[PDB]
RNA sequence: AUGCGAAAGCAGUUGAAGACAAGUGCUUGUCGUUCGUUAAAAUGGCCU
């Protein structure tokens, strides 16, 4: 029992169980009432009335597991409607954050503690921030092309939130899940709910693209695998729910997760078009017919590789020609025309295969005059006009092992006119790493030859994304989102004022 | 040239730090019931209901001596832990608001307008344990704190009036228990 | 629909015409709180299973009753609804309540402006009808007396302040078959009061049957005698009642028919003398539906089936 | 708060050729009517203007069926010798009547009393006979003798226009949308000419190269036109004189041919074709002429046609065989006291300022086993999904659903023999698939891994056990082969 | 229109408004210029307010009631002042003001002189020749209240310490309604019911001018120095006239015209507007009782204008909880797939006694029965012979055929194996010729994809059920 | 169950003090208690 209410004369029980259902008992008769589904379970509630007109609550959202996010929601009672609902904005993180206690209840899982597990918990997690140098926080943040919302992904679920007026405006689920149809009590809670991982916009907006995993249930013969979906949605310029319009059972063979996903530019099919790499080689070009319906495939290039990288990025040439399929450690540039390597009658050392040092977490093309390459150690800006490396800058200071392999997308953006945005991390360390952490702001130019401008900001950032209207936006750990970028009068108020 | 702002705030500040108290919630109705106080992370937030809409929003950091106490970037300690509607100073004032600390400040502000940049501030003493929970009856008030010398917490209940001098708070040793566990 | 007029002499112009949907409203009433006394309710109910809720300017505000918490199998509709002040004796927080007819003997009690449901009384045969009356007790503390007849004339008076505890029962005098009861002579669902000080005992009773017959008790001896006789036995229409209506004062005794054109009387009180002049041979009444009085101005509106209410100053008031 | 989510049925992906939409509605046309009639059918057509007519030619006796009954309506056997072609009027009020004695008959229809005007055209065989679209008192014959001929309707005694210079044997014609004096004749040796009548009109035009012998030519749009000729059939634009397409999608050659535009349906202007092998094909001009549907009949089809596009009634598909038989095929389509007292339900409120419905958006039904499943009856859940006359795709998503949800072994715990076999029995069918295939093995698995006990107590079980060690051995054979199958494909490349 | 009588203040601020309600008549005072409940009731129920006006440090009105009474209304508290007193019981016809002296009319013709200050009755009086009175005004000649009008249909000007006619001037049919001062040699005078305002003069006696309305006449006020005259025209309507006093001229008509027509195209009537310099004040009724206001600016008004409003007359009603249509908003959108289409992710697309001659007449045309029953022959030597007769363009359109009845009908690919087994052994050739393996036999590696890949899940089941088969069978 | 790694897996981990409850000073078991490390149960299921 979470949470637990009197009325104010004495005659009713508002009760709050994790089952996510509000149950008022009516005392003299010994009955109950109750409200079924209330989007996670209720920690708090009580009864706030003159009379009795309004119940206050306050929700857990459970399903997130990195970071407990806190909803308040005020029912008027006469209907039980939802007469206010305030929410701030809903990340989801890689790693837990500081020192956050999940709830108390009968078992444990993956998303709860019994009792002894929550005091073991609570230290082990607070022992292994201190000692494990691996930690990351890398969430996935949208913008919305036509409409300036934030997408966030939730866990089975998506957050469309707009920071002008820092209110939440949509909530939604896209994953065949078990979402509302029944709170989750023990064995379902040590289930887990398919995850939305990738989720991105076509340039147009007109054309949501995500890509969710989903689970098995445990010890089960067919327990073994994994299942990946991929998704494309629609929506008009004034709706503000999102229909399916084509899913996608098992892309790359069985098994196989989708690794990177890519939105095409406006000029090859007006942003209608993705490419889709998995984890071994592959590459996919799916697009829009329109004379079908649909979404299909339109080229492949499968080679069947059997070493596998965790790791891997594209990035895609404004005129619609060259495609850098950057793999770990070796990049290509491939004509797009025929998914194949840059074949050259020149041969002026601006050759299509690539090798740097180590294994290649980001790369992106500012302008079609230099590509931004990203590995695990450096980070290198290269021309185009000639096969030559330009600009070097070591990092193996910071990024060590700090990053799990393939966030540091996440990390870099980039304005698409001016230049790239570096991010660098620290944990204010005492002589130990201390808790606390704190974050720097590289803002270069083109040329990475000079820093165009420094920042220093006192809490770990997650995401730096860039703002069509040219900006940037961030998220901070604390879930505060942040920017960088450029007679008659006396009577007048005296009607204003107006047992025997 | 290029500019770093705080623009959006985020979480809605529960009362995890106590986790014994049963009554976590301390967002307020107003008096006239059109409109709900949210302490929130970086600021408070103010809600007229019958529209769903927020209205006016006071943030911290605008505020000096706010900023000056509650973002201070060494640590976030100080928290709110207490909203009461009126004014603790004098009785029968309009869209008055007092907030009460994690440690012993007590500030009163005034939403429903351009809040000036003079916020009626107060420190209560004996901040050697900090502050549990704060409640009312008609004028005489009642203050929970949080001491100790096995893992535990002792609750000192102290009663609290105001004005010996302008800035002296009557806060008197009313009871101690021992070691809570659970409390409502 | 519900439309709400505002009412000179010489015109009556429509302040505003809400207009539901899929909601046929059998009956509809005002009411206004007592405590804030700002705020004001508009209540309409029909043979669904909920209740609308209007409160009191381009987009209004409406609510719907729909759970009774405990027992949705007793009242299968909300077709008979009065509203009602009720202090609580433990805190001193007069708050309103609706009360709704049910299956067999059942009425409940829903606190409205909460939408909770504080208490259900029952009795046996079949309820026809009921109503409210009030008796005060001391400065600004007073109890609910809720009064219910059955089909065969089983008069029921509980109380509301404690649980429902039958104060006591009796029988009326003849009544083969019962079908309204009303109150009147103080307060009632009709000339409410508006602040807690001037809540007065209704004196006069009236029992309207299903020949015509009206019976007609007096409460200050009535309760006394426990099985009493009436101050009078109306007789004068060949239908059935039903309207029965009290002045604000409580001399008139306004009864009204259903089933034929120009069937309603005037009664006369403490003589139970029918009127004679008014109303004619020469009054548009139709079959009369619905029938209200004026708290002070002193107008009497009449409703029918043809849609045009009609006015009627009592000059004397 | 919210709403409970309606459970999704497990739609599996698509395998090749779905249903397309029209043919859903193609095959909407059903019920196949079947009439034997004395000899082989020429020719068949409907009237334009009230579509609930239509008539058809066969060895001299015209029968004119109605759209209502489908049955015999009316006879014409008033002819000496075999009439060929019998058309109703574009106004509708008219029709002609074509035969072989040398002579056309034209009269009022219902009416076969009244030959109302008999023109003698040549004394060869007249062999098509057709009103004028655009204009409604011009009658056009094409008789053998080469030459076609426009009788004004009201001068009978000789042709208002003689139309020569063909080759041999026209047996077609058509007229022309935006223009009413611009005509097409369809020889028998190709050349589809195309003569003018506003100039002297001895000479046509011009004409195109339909290098066999053209059998049908239709209007089918004022800049368009189609051609039947051979085995293949073709469309030709006018404005470059020059084809625009050639389908050769047939066996035979093509016999009879068929246009019509906008009716409601999910396609646009359909092209029935009727192509001598039973097979009547439709096609689309707007999909740049490919096929959409087809049905057969037995022998060879010598006309058709396709109830007009302002029908109006239930829709007809006739098709005329030369063994004697019209096939048919037809896509279908209180007191006083008391209304007073309770008069006001029907008001729908106009003339009230604010207006608020809140009743709820009335569902479809919710199955039983879905109610099992929100109330939590899991056992009582499994056996109503097995109820026996249930849809395969119902059973697949009940057994899909709760195995995402809750346990296999909490649905499957309180269970005996008795009722542990019709279970096993939907797994010894649904083992053969695929779809099914992979989650009804991992039921099998786990009611394998729990029972075992019983099994060996039970005979009845172990009946099924070992049918069940063939099928899995019987399937994986079949699997194993078709990866060598998949191989040898890249063998090719 | 429900306002029994109605009139602003001075300099343009407030409106005093009289109606009915119940049959008792209620005062209430509004602003304008940017609800309110304070309004009074008369205890009795037989009087009627007769007569209205302001007067400005209490800002007060003052209300002449037929009972025979004159109250002075405090309008900051709601409370009767003073009570002056006719000694008579008869209707005040009418009532006026200026400094503290202050007149009134009374139905028996009598006239009445008091003082605010001194709260007291100065003078009863009466004149001769005055038969009926229902209007009077005094002239603004300064501090001095000399030489008032009083009019019945014939509007005369007296003297006061003389108490006799001087000027007499023939008026209107109808009794008149409207009779104001605009300069101090000019009276405005316009009768209940006709459509004609005249302009006297008067130390010449005058009819000077006439302006002429469109229809009957309610309500009048005026500019400050005759430089606007606004008339509210019953029908509901607002005309104004530029310049009076200016110069065929000896009539005008109405040179602007204004009326109020909300969305609905329904015509709101307009009474009592009030006019200053470039500032036109216009009032009407929104709900059945309650007034509401606009300002606007006449020499920027064309000839004829339409102020609009958002009048509600079928609003759907579009509340703070509800959705677009339905849910609250607290909820979600729960996921529902609805008609999407799914595929797989490996469906490559848009990228000796024989038979040949009959089954390539089917494959070349496309017949599911001949291709049925050249499929339903079984022998694998007349399989052989007839592949190896076959022309390759029909053996890829045998290919995709062939899989397609395969992947919807599973039980014949125990037979049809033989077939797409046979094919590829012989137009390998043709097969190696073309580019486009996968696109011309998408469906074939679509199905064969399906199947393979199947297979180790059947493996696990069949290694499984065989532990258990020999562990129950062995004993 | 942590580290590394691809959805394979590849290595390792499960240890201390305290205090109490029960059975008979002894055995087990428990932990709204601390150290140290890469570490299933009270017939009780979703509104109109």
């Amino acid at each position: 029992v979470l949470s637990l209410s009197f009325s104010h004369d004495g005659s009713y029980l508002l009760s709050g169980g994790w089952e996510k259902v509000m149950s008022l008992w009516q005392l003299e008769t010994n009955s109950q009432q109750f409200l079924p589904r209330l989007n996670g379970i209720i920690i708090d509630c009580q009864v706030l009335g003159p009379q009795g007109n309004y119940y206050s609550l306050i929700l857990q959202m459970t399903e997130n597991n990195s970071n407990s996010d806190y909803q308040f929601l005020l029912l008027n009672a006469s209907d039980l409607t939802s007469k206010l609902s305030i929410n701030g904005p809903l990340p989801v993180f890689n790693s837990t954050i500081k020192h956050i206690q999940q709830p108390i209840s009968a078992m444990n899982t993956k998303n709860s503690n019994s009792i002894t597990s929550l005091n073991h918990s609570k230290k082990k997690q607070s022992r292994k921030l201190i000692k494990s140098r691996r930690q990351d926080f890398t969430t996935n943040v949208e913008i919305n092309p036509i409409n300036k919302n934030l997408y966030f992904p939730h866990i089975s679920a998506v957050q469309i939130f707009d920071f002008y007026k820092n209110e939440q405006v949509n909530y939604q689920y896209l994953t065949s899940g078990v979402n509302n149809s029944m709170g989750k009590v023990r064995f379902e809670l040590n289930l887990q709910d398919p995850i939305i991982t990738d989720l991105k916009f076509t340039k147009d907006g007109q054309w949501m693209i995500t890509y969710e995993i989903e689970y098995p249930p445990n010890d089960l013969l067919s327990s073994k695998d994994l299942t990946h979906i991929l998704k494309f949605w629609t929506k008009n310029d004034n709706e503000t729910n999102w229909n399916l319009k084509t899913k996608v059972i098992n892309p790359h063979g069985i098994s196989v997760p989708i690794t990177k996903i890519l939105p095409s530019p406006r000029s090859v099919n007006n942003s209608q078009g993705c490419l889709t790499a998995d984890n071994n080689g592959g590459l996919k070009f799916w697009s829009f017919d329109s004379h079908e319906s649909n979404w299909c495939l339109k080229k492949i290039s499968l080679p069947n590789f059997n070493h596998f990288s965790n790791s891997v990025s594209l990035a895609w040439s404004q005129d619609g020609s060259l495609i850098f399929h950057g793999f770990d450690d070796k990049l290509q540039i491939l004509d797009f025309d025929t998914f194949k390597k840059f074949e050259s009658l020149e041969n002026t050392k601006t050759v299509s295969e690539f090798t740097l040092d180590s294994e290649i977490q980001t790369v992106k093309l500012i302008n079609d005059t230099n590509l931004i390459v990203a590995t695990r150690t450096t980070l290198n800006a290269i021309n185009l006009l000639r096969g030559q490396v330009i600009n070097s800058f070591d990092l193996y200071p910071f990024v060590n092992g700090v990053y799990k392999n393939g966030h540091m997308d996440r990390l870099i953006t980039c304005d698409e006119r001016t230049g790239n945005i570096a991010l660098v991390i620290n944990q204010q360390l005492t002589d130990v790493p201390t808790i606390n952490y704190k974050s720097r702001i590289i803002i270069f130019d083109s040329d990475l030859s000079t820093k165009l401008g420094n920042f220093t900001h006192h809490e770990y950032i997650s995401w730096i994304g860039w703002n069509y209207d040219t900006d940037f936006i961030f998220l901070d750990i604390e879930s505060t989102l942040g920017v960088v970028g450029t007679n008659s009068d006396i009577f007048a108020e005296q009607l204003h004022k107006l047992n025997d | 040239q290029y500019k770093l702002s705080v623009v959006s705030g985020g979480k809605p500040a529960l009362n995890n730090l106590s986790s014994v108290t049963g009554n976590k919630n301390i967002a307020r109705l107003s008096q006239d019931q059109r409109n709900y106080i949210i302490p929130f992370n970086n600021q408070i937030k103010v809600y007229s209901v019958e529209t769903r809409q927020c209205v006016k929003t006071l943030k911290f950091a605008n505020n000096s001596l706010l900023s000056g106490i509650f973002l201070q970037e060494e640590e976030n300690n100080e928290s709110i832990v207490k909203i009461l509607l009126g004014d603790i100073t004098v009785p029968q004032q309009a869209h008055l608001i007092t907030v009460f600390t994690n440690n012993g400040h007590v500030i009163v502000l005034n939403y429903k307008g351009k809040l000036v940049e003079s916020p009626k501030h107060f420190k209560i003493s004996l901040a050697d344990e900090k502050l549990a929970n704060v409640f009312h009856s008609e004028g005489n008030y009642r203050i929970l704190t949080t001491f100790k010398d096995n893992s535990l917490q002792s609750y000192r209940l102290y009663a609290l009036t105001f004005d010996d001098a302008k800035k002296q708070f009557e806060v008197a040793h009313q009871a101690e228990w021992h070691n809570v566990i659970l409390s409502n | 629909t519900l439309r709400i007029y505002h009412i000179d002499g010489k015109t009556n112009h429509l302040v505003t015409s809400l207009h539901l949907v899929g909601s046929p409203i059998q009956t509809c009433t005002f009411y206004t709180s007592l405590s804030n006394q700002n705020q004001q309710n508009i209540f309409t109910a029909g043979r669904r299973r909920y209740m609308h809720s209007w409160d009191l300017s381009q987009t209004a505000k409406i609510e719907k009753f729909s759970r009774l918490y405990g027992h949705e199998s007793t009242q299968r509709s909300f077709e008979n609804f009065k509203v009602a002040h009720l202090q609580n004796s433990q805190t001193n927080s007069v708050h309103g309540i609706v009360l709704l007819q049910g299956n067999n003997g059942w009425i409940n009690i829903l606190h409205s402006t909460s939408g909770l449901w504080l208490m259900g009384c029952k009795i046996e045969g079949v309820i026809t009808d009921f109503c409210i009356d009030y008796q005060p007790i001391s400065r600004g503390k007073f109890r609910t007396i809720l009064i219910a007849v059955n089909a065969y004339g089983e008069v029921w008076e509980f109380d509301l302040n404690k649980n429902g505890h039958v104060i006591r029962r009796w029988k009326d005098q003849g009544g083969v078959g019962i079908t309204k009861i009303q109150v009147g002579g103080g307060t009632t669902t009709t000339c409410p009061a508006l602040q807690i000080s001037k809540i007065k005992q209704n004196r006069w009773l009236a029992v309207g049957s299903e020949s015509g017959f009206v019976n007609l008790y007096d409460r200050n001896n009535a309760m006394t005698s426990s099985t009493p006789t009436p101050v009078a036995a109306l007789d004068q229409l060949t239908t059935t009642i039903s309207n029965l209506q009290f002045s604000p004062d409580g001399q008139i005794l306004c009864m009204a028919s259903r089933a034929v054109k120009d069937a309603l009387r005037l009664v006369h009180l403490p003589s139970c003398s029918v009127f004679s002049n008014w109303p004619t041979s020469g009054t548009p009444l139709g079959k009369v539906t619905s029938v209200a009085f004026s708290p002070s101005g002193g107008l009497l509106a009449v409703g029918n089936e043809q849609g045009k209410v009609r006015l009627w100053k009592l000059n004397h008031y | 708060s919210t709403a409970r989510p309606r459970i999704i049925t497990s739609k599996a992906p698509l395998l090749p050729q779905q249903t397309t939409p029209e043919q859903r509605y193609w095959r909407q046309y059903t019920s196949a009517q079947l009439v034997k009639e004395h000899n082989s059918v020429t020719h068949i057509s409907f009237n334009p203007q009230h579509p609930h007519d239509f008539a058809v030619t066969s060895s001299t006796r015209v029968q004119i069926f109605s759209s209502r009954t489908r049955q015999v309506i009316k006879t014409f056997s008033r002819f000496k010798d075999v009439v060929y072609s019998a058309s109703f009027r574009s106004d509708g009020k008219l029709l002609c009547a074509g035969d072989a004695t040398g002579l056309v008959s034209v009269y009022d229809s219902y009416n076969p009393r009244t030959i109302l005007l008999s023109i003698n055209a040549s004394t060869h065989p007249t062999h098509v006979t057709k009103f004028h679209t655009q204009d409604n008192k011009i009658l056009a014959t094409a008789s053998d003798d080469r030459v076609t001929r426009l009788w004004d309707i009201s001068n009978a005694y000789e042709p208002q226009l003689e139309l020569t210079g063909a080759t041999d044997y026209v047996r077609t014609l058509s007229f022309i949308p935006a223009a009413p004096h611009l005509v097409a004749t369809g020889s028998y040796d190709g050349l589809i000419r195309l003569y003018d009548t506003r100039s002297s009109g001895s000479t046509p035009i011009y004409s195109l190269n339909h290098d066999q012998p053209v059998e049908n030519v239709i209007a089918v749009s004022p800049t368009q036109i189609v051609s039947c000729g051979g085995n293949n059939f073709k469309v030709w634009d006018l404005t470059s004189n020059k084809k625009l397409y050639e389908r050769g999608n047939f066996n035979k050659a093509v016999t009879c041919l068929d246009y019509v535009e906008n009716f409601d349906s999910p396609m646009q202007s359909a092209l029935i074709a009727s192509s001598l092998d039973g097979h009547v094909k439709v096609f689309d001009p707007l999909d740049n002429f490919q096929v959409k549907f087809g049905w057969k009949f037995s022998g060879p089809v010598l006309s058709c046609a396709v109830s007009p596009s302002t029908a109006q009634g239930n829709r007809h598909l006739v098709a005329g065989l030369s063994s004697g038989l019209l096939a048919i095929r037809t896509k279908k389509k209180k007191s006083n006291n008391f209304q007073r007292m309770m008069r006001g339900s029907e008001y729908q409120g106009d003339q009230e300022h604010i207006i608020h419905n809140d009743k709820v958006r009335s569902q479809r039904r919710m199955r039983a086993f879905e109610r099992n499943i929100n109330q939590f009856k899991w056992s009582e859940a499994l056996d109503n999904a097995f109820v026996p006359g249930m849809a395969k795709e119902l059973t697949l998503t009940v057994l899909q659903e709760l195995r995402k949800r809750g346990k296999v072994r909490v649905a499957l715990y309180g269970r005996d023999e008795s009722t542990l076999e019709p279970l096993l029995n939907w797994c010894l069918k649904g083992i053969e698939d695929v779809r099914s295939a992979s989650i009804v093995a991992d039921w099998v698995a786990v009611v394998l891994e729990l029972y075992g006990n019983t099994l060996e107590s039970s005979p009845v079980l172990q009946e099924l056990m070992i049918d069940l060690k063939t099928k899995v051995r019987h399937e994986i054979h079949k699997s194993k082969e078709a990866q060598r199958i998949e191989g040898m494909l890249q063998l090719l490349t | 229109s429900p306002v029994l009588q109605s009139a602003y203040d001075p300099s343009g601020q407030y409106l005093c408004y009289v109606t009915v309600a119940l049959d008792k008549q209620r005062v209430g005072v509004q602003p304008t210029q940017r609800w309110n409940e304070n309004f009074l009731y008369l205890e009795d129920s037989k009087l009627k307010v007769t007569c209205l006006k302001w007067v400005n440090d209490t800002v007060a009105i003052i209300l002449g009631m037929n009972n025979g009474e004159i109250w002075l209304y405090s309008v900051l508290a709601n409370e009767v002042t003073y009570k002056f007193t006719t000694g008579n019981s008869y209707e005040i016809k009418d009532i006026d003001l200026m400094g503290n002296q202050l007149w009134c009319i009374d139905s028996s013709d009598a006239f009445y002189q008091f003082d605010l200050l001194q709260f007291k009755l100065l003078q009863h009086f009466r004149i001769n020749n005055c038969v009926q009175l229902n209007k009077l005004t005094i002239v603004p000649a300064g501090d001095s209240v000399a030489q008032l009008l009083v009019a019945s249909h014939s509007i005369s000007l007296i003297d006061i310490e003389e108490k006799k006619v001087v000027m007499t001037f023939p008026g209107h049919v109808s009794p008149v309604s409207t009779l104001q001062v605009i300069t101090n040699e000019f009276f405005i005078s316009g009768a209940e019911g006709d459509r004609f305002l005249n302009v006297y003069d008067i130390h010449s006696g005058m009819t000077k001018c006439v302006l002429v309305a469109e229809s009957d006449i309610k309500e009048l006020s005026h500019s400050g120095q005759a430089d606007s005259i606004a008339v509210t025209t019953e029908d509901g309507s607002l005309e104004i006239f530029v310049d009076p006093l200016v110069s065929g001229n000896k009539s005008k008509k109405s040179s602007k015209k204004i009326q109020i027509v909300s969305k609905d195209g329904r015509k709101v009537p307009i009474y009592n507007a009030f006019i200053n310099k470039d500032l036109l004040n216009v009032s009407w009724l929104q709900n059945a009782t309650m007034p509401y206001f606009k300002n606007l600016q006449w020499r920027e008004i064309p000839n004829e204008y339409t102020v609009e409003i958002s009048l509600n007359w079928n609003n759907k009603n579009k509340s703070a909880d509800r959705d677009l249509h339905g849910k609250d908003l607290a909820s979600a959108t729960n996921y529902v797939e609805g008609n999407a289409r799914v595929t797989s992710g490996d469906n490559f697309k848009h990228v000796t006694g024989t038979v040949t001659v009959i089954l390539s007449q089917a494959l070349q045309s496309n017949d599911h029965s001949l291709l049925e029953t050249v499929l339903n022959n079984r022998d694998e030597r007349v399989i052989r012979d007839t592949i190896f007769r076959l022309k390759p363009a029909l053996a890829v359109i045998l290919l995709e055929r062939l899989a397609e009845r395969i992947a919807r009908q599973t039980h014949r690919q125990g037979p049809l194996n033989v077939w797409v087994k046979w094919c590829l052994i012989i137009h390998g050739g043709y097969l190696v010729s073309i580019p486009n393996l996968m696109s011309t036999l998408s469906s074939l590696h679509s199905t064969l994809k399906r199947r393979s890949d199947l297979l180790p899940r059947l493996l696990a089941l069949d290694a499984r059920l065989d532990c258990t088969i020999n562990k129950f069978k062995t004993l």
